[PDB]
């Protein structure tokens, strides 16, 4: 999964 | 309101003990009641709120997965018949996760994003807006699915409009909901030159404004700036 | 009961999909239910039932030790004074945890452990009863502090009893019980030298004992020496 | 702390 803030 | 009968400044301090001994339920719960008594939130505090949600919402996202993934080998030729109950706690795990996300967008809406007016405050809210529609559409099917992409698409647009015009190309904020709505075009509106396009630029126009930042300034735009690259090496 | 609906098999079902999406709370809850059908557990069904209430009540017990921990500093000298907050929210977490520790004793009182005649059942749910006192007997600070360390004390003597009895030294169960209530000895009793005297006899009893092994359960009885072993370095 | 399980 790519990143999230 | 459960924590109706709590003063606000008790309210936040138990969310930050609750965040020391990983509560994050509870963290949620005092900070939904410091929201409804009704006044606007600090920066620490509008943290408080994101973590405590983003960490209740993350650990329900990650059951839905797995859950999911559960379903989708129940429903491949070859597969023995096992009745209804894949499907019944898939569909419980994501009635929770809905109503998670329901309640903070509820909050957004009554009424952290009306009385913000600052572009920090309200980029912020925005972006949560956004965050909570997209955690919905991971796991629509139905007849609003479509609208419910729509509502984060708009919310995260908004956001952009405003960091843009009101933010440098450095701040936290602008960078994280770039990150994110980047993410979103990606995995949601099946659109990853867009992703990859807005991650590309948003790495490039940070990376010329560096030069003006702190030490500790620095490091933290640099940290996001990572994440957006991280990303296109995924993507690329 | 909320799963007086479900069937049992369903309840046994939803756990294992619980236990796999790391979802404990619901795990513990669906096999709460499995309980209150009345019949006994097979010895996959008591291992669900201990891992689900072993990662509730872990969580709630690290929680407990943060905040009994910042509460402890807070009653130093030079320490301000920042209201009731503090005691207030060990209070709630402590509470939180002796309602699990209440239900998961309820469950074995009504009527597990009067129905389990094996001694590998009967040994099982006495080494839970020993272990869910000893949980109480962490954050008992009154008048029944005493009564509830006996009960541990009991619950474990009578496991105790039974293993020697009617199980091989090298048996997981029987292992296991001794490590917990040489710990309960160290920790709660405050009892070392008993607790590192249980720790070594049993330990050295099991080695004698692996010659008669399969490469399986010789890798069963080993992994639980190895925690004797390391009790045992951690006090010695 | 020790180990238990
Ligand atoms: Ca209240
Ligand atoms: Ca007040
Ligand atoms: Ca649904
Ligand atoms: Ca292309
Ligand atoms: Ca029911
Ligand atoms: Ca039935
Ligand atoms: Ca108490
Ligand atoms: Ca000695
Ligand atoms: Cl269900
Ligand atoms: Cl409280």
């Amino acid at each position: 999964f790519p990143a999230t803030v | 309101g459960a924590m109706g009968s709590m003063e606000r400044a008790s309210l936040i301090q138990k969310a930050k003990l609750a965040e020391q001994a990983e509560r994050y339920e509870d963290m949620a719960a005092f900070m939904k009641g410091a929201v409804e008594k009704g006044e606007e939130l600090s920066c620490e505090e509008r943290n408080l709120l994101s973590v405590a949600y983003k960490n209740v919402v993350g650990g329900q996202r990650a059951a839905w997965r797995v859950l999911s993934s559960i379903e989708q080998k129940s429903n491949e030729e070859g597969s023995e018949e096992k009745g209804p109950e894949v499907r019944e706690y898939r569909e419980k795990v994501e009635t929770e996760l809905q109503g998670v996300c329901d309640t903070v967008l509820g909050l957004l809406d009554s009424h952290l994003i009306k009385e913000a007016g600052d572009a920090e405050s309200r980029v912020f809210y925005l972006k949560m807006k956004g965050d909570y529609y997209r955690y919905l559409a991971e796991v629509a099917t139905g007849d609003d699915k479509k609208r419910i992409i729509d509502s984060a698409r708009s919310a995260y647009q908004e956001a952009m409009d405003i960091s843009k015009k009101e933010m440098p190309p450095t701040n936290p904020i602008r960078l994280g909901l770039a990150l994110n709505f980047s993410v979103f075009h990606y995995e949601i509106a099946n659109s990853p030159e867009e992703a990859i396009s807005l991650a590309k630029t948003t790495f490039d126009e940070a990376m010329a404004d560096l030069h003006t930042l702190s030490e500790d300034s620095y490091k933290d735009s640099t940290l996001i700036m990572q994440l957006l690259r991280d990303n296109l090496t995924l993507w690329t």
